[PDB]
């Protein structure tokens, strides 16, 4: 089967540059096309044909290649352009993917917003006491997160789960998630979350 | 416009069956081979089967040759996908396909995907907890399985403002959370509802965000 190599895994640029992006094949090809996939959606037929841009999308965009070696261009980078770009071929059977490159954007620096929510009544008669914090649309995407009880840093049952970048904003999110069960949460009064790029904070009481 | 609707897909046990259909329409669906290609949960997109105009030449990868059976009914416009000898390895969402008389092999019509889990754990019903103190709020999704489920706050009129957490897999159920966030005339002075749906256990749940 053709091998389909693509370079980099993360292309990481500015808006306004000029990026290319390669997928190289480990034998020659006739025809190499391109799908742009954001998360929570299926692949979108980008570039067909090697050349042709498909239908919504901007001349921004360019492909190009022969042989074994196929690019594709941005001309001026612009936020809405974070996704995952694929190629693919069927000059011989079967067709292949490559494995994508995630183009990521760059932007400001930005803290994040956080936010610390107390476990619902619902969760605790159920015996359950899950302490959520949300640190929404920061950058960059390297941040860090500790937990502190009765300031104490808690790091035991601290599950962390982040976004793809955002679209509109080149932002990230994360959700931390301190699992506790209703027994283990009402031995304690004061809950953190820290985040660290000097921290952001936030904190709430049991008894109030 | 050219439409492709999978369904069928869901939770079956290794080394079961389970076949999954795509309604196709804006199309003469007759004139067009048709196809499957999957992601697997690394992202990885696999070509997994070809079919013909009138469903006489079918073409698979080695992987899923003797295991998997494409079909297709042309006056229904139906495609399927019976899958069998199931393996973990198969869990992935699959996509329907078109591509082009053009020929040069492009996919150039994909359905939305229809993920399939092969697992031997049991279908369970999340258990959904309100997120309560610009304000953000959220809801967390909890102990349910298999994926997916989707989470709308009031009805999608708040979609821009969210935050939608990947799953986690812990102690053989998921748990996610989706965050909204709203100025602070809008809530609590108006009613925010989150609601949970999760199509493996045909439920839906709605949680009224209030403070706590
Ligand atoms: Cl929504």
């Amino acid at each position: 089967q053709i091998v389909l190599s693509q370079s980099p895994a993360i292309l990481s640029a500015s808006p306004g540059e000029k990026v290319t992006m390669t997928c190289r094949a480990s034998s020659s090809v006739s025809y190499m096309h391109w799908y742009q996939q954001k998360p929570g959606s299926s692949p979108k037929p980008w570039i067909y044909a090697t050349f042709n841009l498909a239908s919504g999308v901007p001349a921004r965009f360019s492909g190009s290649g022969s042989g074994t070696s196929y690019s594709l261009t941005i001309s001026r980078v612009e936020a809405e352009d974070a996704a995952t770009y694929y190629c693919q071929q069927w000059s011989s059977n079967p067709p292949t993917f490559g494995a994508g490159t995630k183009l990521e954007l760059k932007r400001a620096d930005a803290a994040p917003t956080v936010s610390i929510f107390p476990p619902s009544s619902e969760q605790l008669t159920s015996g359950g006491a899950s302490v959520v914090c949300f640190l929404n649309n920061f950058y960059p995407k390297d941040i860090n997160v500790k937990w502190k009880i009765d300031g104490s840093e808690r790091q035991n049952g601290v599950l962390n789960s982040w976004t793809d970048q955002d679209s509109k904003d080149s932002t990230y999110s994360m959700s931390s998630t301190l699992t506790l069960t209703k027994d283990e949460y009402e031995r304690h009064n004061s809950y953190t979350c820290e985040a660290t790029h000097s921290p952001i904070v936030k904190s709430f009481n049991r008894n109030e | 416009e050219v439409q492709l609707v999978e369904s069928g897909g869901g939770l079956v046990k290794p080394g079961g069956s389970l076949k999954l259909s795509c309604a196709a329409s804006g199309f003469t669906f007759s004139d067009y081979y048709m196809y499957w290609v999957r992601q697997t949960p690394e992202k990885r997109l696999e070509w997994v089967a070809t079919i013909n105009d009138g469903g006489t030449y079918t073409y698979y990868p080695d992987s899923v040759k003797g295991r998997f059976t494409i079909s297709r009914d042309n006056a229904k416009n139906n495609l399927y996908l019976q899958m069998s000898s199931l393996k973990s390895e198969d869990t992935a969402m699959y996509f329907c396909a078109r591509g082009s008389q053009l020929g040069r092999g492009e996919f150039a019509y994909w359905g939305q995907g229809t993920l399939v889990t092969v697992s031997a754990a049991k279908t369970t019903p999340p258990s959904v907890y309100p997120l309560a103190p610009s304000v953000t709020l959220g809801c967390l999704v909890k102990g349910y399985f298999p994926e997916s489920v989707t989470v709308t706050w009031n009805s999608g009129s708040l979609s821009s403002s969210v935050h939608t957490f990947p799953a986690l897999l812990q102690s053989g159920l998921y748990t996610m959370s989706s965050s909204v966030t709203v100025p602070s005339s809008t809530w609590p002075s108006q009613t925010v509802t989150c609601s949970v749906a999760h199509p493996a256990s045909s439920t839906t749940v709605d949680k009224k965000l209030e403070p706590s």
